[PDB]
RNA sequence: UUGAGAAGCUCAGACGAGUAGGCAGGCGUGGAGGUUUGUGACGAAGCCUUGGGCGUGAGCCUGGGUCGAACAGCCUCUAGU
RNA sequence: AGGUGGGAACGCCCUUGUGGCGUGCACCAUCGA
RNA sequence: AUUGGAUAUGCCAUAUAAAGCGCUUUCGAAGAGUCGAGUUGCAGCUCUAAAUGGGUGGUCAUCUAA
């Protein structure tokens, strides 16, 4: 895969920008932001607001200051009451995620933001969602 | 942009007064 | 056994009972927190209006 | 009542609003930060839309000694709020808009360090200082707001010492000019901002201590 | 989004500007993509069709 | 502004409309690689085309 | 052998130009006469109000309204539902005495001989 | 040193038959929206040519003759292509 | 909304690296239900 | 020029009348060679009802065909 598969050309500008960062810096996240921007709609899956909270926040709940980051979009789960002051990085946030975590919590961010954040991706978390429909 | 029975049998609403002079016409 | 053959069906018309009111609450409880999910109005943007 | 004349389209109108200003900003009282929040965002506009390079620089060094205008209570509210708008919304400009967004920050860091200096002559420098150290403690270096972009601070290194070597030409003296770059590369959690700051910055350890 | 003109000059019938202006609609800052558009009025094009 | 709204506010003229946002969040991605936030990280660069 | 839905604009400029001109000749009254609240039947919708067929025997005794001066002011009657329960019959007292409430019958000239 | 249509530019190697089949990029025809401050009675389309030109090719551009009212390039949509 | 092994990535390292050290996404084994 | 339902108004009307709803120490008529059963391809043939009855549905509910 060489090129996204897609016509967003709010997204030709994000490759434009992760392939300019893939090629220039060390870091191997750039190498996998990139790898990750040209798969397919079904090859990135939604991940809850919930499983975000887990991922992070649990054995020692190690939640300091790293930006969760995923290439895909931050869905809701209303079957989280409370939720934790957390920060994300995703392409798109649904309407009922961005102000779940704003109401209490941190930043909600595009890919661009991030890149001005953490440059070379250090102090994050790089998750995915789950690609198993379980028959489809 | 912009911005129980006793009672119901017995009682009616008032007489929905007219706006716009015409329907007082 | 069970309940008589034609009895059956209530189980098959219970769901029903349930499948109008299933969706008018999940309507309802939808909106309840669409109305507590409003962002906050930062007096920034305000200042030109 | 007077922000929405900054944001005009006419030069003509914008410049005759901002001499104004100094009248209304010069005023004995007390101001809130918001206040200073939405007049903040009048001269990122008025600065916003500058057309000539002859214009802006002009127009960066009268916004420069607009703060010495500001009454000594509130003079140190005045930077903050420029710090955080200028700070909340550098992302926005372009690369073709950033080289005089570059210089205003360039006056205002050095117009705080010309105020010190006028403040030294009252009280002892050593509590000057301080509290412009404490609005450098809540404005850029602040650690916990981690969206205070790099771009500003890395700017910040670069014309950290050199402009104060321009308002204090003779010798400066020994005070905590640094502290708020020790205090950022030693707890804040931008990992580059910990990294390459101090390949960027210029400490001149003589003097200090 | 990112950064726009805040005010826009507001005209008069005979060419001249007036000194009251209004706020920056925030339609304007809404995605400009020349991809949508070219699916959505392929599609409303052809809801007009009378048929042959 | 009550037809199409805002981004996070309801547009009053339609139930149910919020204007979209933006998957980059500075609608320019030539002038975050000319910033200060990643030409100071990156590598040595090379030169342009190679000499032959 | 289909059904082509190409008239489906005109239908309803039809329907809407046949509902103005049902308005043209009771242009002081309305289009369509009130109708009763009824619940639905089934064990699924029994908890829904919907509007019915029209006013019963004594939702209208109870109102006022003879079954003989009510189809003359704009009032169905259904001599065929009937009131199992108050709260079927209050519900749609509260229909006919706003109704009542909310109408105004222009008077008639009589026809008593003179002399 | 300017060679940033980053869908561009540039450097170096290996390789080149091809059936059923699989994949990709393009050429042309009739109509539709947008565009060329588009061409046309000083001659549009067509047609003919021992004339010239381009492309690997489907094709296109053009000089001469004929002729007499319309027609084409570009980006999309569409098919009785 | 279970631990144990991998494993994407990211910190702190000091044997520069190597290696150590911590958090371990998807997916896969392992024993829980 | 033909025609609509209205509005006001003039003359006629025949009202010794007609109608709505209380109130009942009173009465309250209801469709057959059809219904129905048997039986041949809703029709044919044989047979042939009843008045809280008769029909269709779960002792009840709901309807009132010919």
């Amino acid at each position: 895969r060489s090129k996204p598969a897609s016509e967003n050309v709010y997204l030709k500008l994000l490759v434009k920008l992760y392939r300019f960062l893939a090629r220039r810096t060390d870091s191997r996240f750039n190498k996998a932001i990139l790898k990750r921007l040209f798969q397919s709609k079904t090859n990135r899956p939604p991940i809850s607001i919930s499983k975000i909270a887990a991922l992070t926040s649990r054995k020692s709940a190690s939640s300091q200051n790293k930006t969760t980051v995923v290439v895909g979009t931050v869905t809701d789960d209303e079957r989280m009451l409370t939720v934790p002051k957390l920060s994300i990085a995703a392409l798109r946030f649904t309407k009922s995620a961005r102000a779940r975590i704003l109401k209490a919590g941190g930043e909600v961010l595009t890919l661009d933001q991030l890149a001005l954040r953490a440059p070379t991706g250090s102090n994050t978390v790089l998750v995915r969602g789950k690609k198993h429909a379980r028959e489809a | 942009p912009d911005p129980t029975l006793d009672d119901v049998l017995d009682k009616e609403i008032s007489i929905a007064p007219a706006k716009t002079e015409v329907v007082r016409q | 056994t069970f309940v008589s053959s034609t009895m059956v069906r209530a189980a098959i018309r219970n769901q029903a009972a349930q499948r109008y009111v299933n969706r008018q609450e999940s309507k309802l409880e939808r909106q309840v927190r669409a109305q507590q999910n409003v962002i906050p109005e930062d007096p920034l943007d305000n200042v030109f209006a | 009542p007077f922000i929405k004349k900054l944001a005009a389209n006419d030069r003509k109108t914008r410049d005759k609003a901002l001499e104004s200003l100094q009248r209304f900003l010069s005023q004995k009282k007390k101001f809130e930060r918001l206040d200073f929040l939405k007049l903040w965002k009048g001269l990122f506009y008025c600065m916003w839309m500058a057309d000539k390079p002859l214009y802006q620089q002009k127009l960066s060094d009268n916004l420069a000694a607009l703060v010495p205008i500001v009454w000594i209570d509130n003079r140190i509210l005045f930077q903050s709020t420029f710090w955080e708008t200028m700070g909340r919304e550098w992302t926005g400009i372009d690369i073709l808009r950033t080289d005089k967004f570059y210089l205003l920050m360039r006056r205002f860091c050095a117009a705080a360090f010309r105020d010190i200096q006028t403040r030294s002559k009252t009280a002892l420098l050593d509590k000057v200082v301080a509290e412009y150290n404490q609005m450098w403690m809540d404005g850029p270096f602040n650690t916990e707001n981690l969206a205070f972009p790099n771009g500003i601070l890395f700017h910040l290194a670069d014309i950290w010492t050199e402009e104060l070597r321009k308002v204090y030409p003779e010798d400066v003296p020994k005070a905590d000019w640094y502290l708020p770059f020790d205090s950022t590369i030693k707890s804040s959690h931008n990992v580059v901002l910990r990294k390459t700051l101090p390949k960027r910055l210029d400490r001149v350890s003589e003097y200090t201590k | 989004m990112a950064a726009a003109r805040p005010t826009v000059s507001i005209y008069n019938k005979d060419g001249s500007v007036s000194s009251e202006t209004l706020a920056l609609p925030f339609v304007f800052k809404a995605p400009i993509r020349p991809d949508l558009v070219r699916s959505v009025h392929t599609a409303v094009a052809k809801n007009k069709r009378q048929p042959y | 502004d009550s037809v199409f709204g805002s981004t996070t506010e309801v547009a009053q003229l339609k139930k149910n409309y919020f204007l979209p946002e933006n998957i980059i969040s500075n609608a320019d991605v030539t002038r975050l690689i000319n910033s200060d936030e990643i030409q100071s990280i990156v590598k040595a660069a090379g030169p342009s085309r190679v000499k032959r | 052998y289909v059904k082509t839905w190409f008239n489906q604009p005109g239908r309803k400029l039809r329907r809407r130009q046949a509902r103005q001109t049902k308005a043209a000749k009771i242009a002081p009254r309305p289009v369509e006469a009130i109708r009763p609240a009824v619940k639905p039947p089934t064990i699924r919708y029994n908890m829904k109000v919907r509007a019915g067929r029209g006013f019963t025997l004594e939702e209208l005794k109870a109102a006022g309204v003879s079954r003989r001066v009510a189809s003359t002011i704009g009032i169905p009657v259904d001599h065929r539902r009937r009131n199992r329960s108050e709260e079927s019959l209050q519900r749609n007292v509260e229909r006919i005495k706003v109704y009542l409430a909310h109408l105004i019958v222009f008077p008639r000239k009589a026809g008593q001989p003179k002399k």
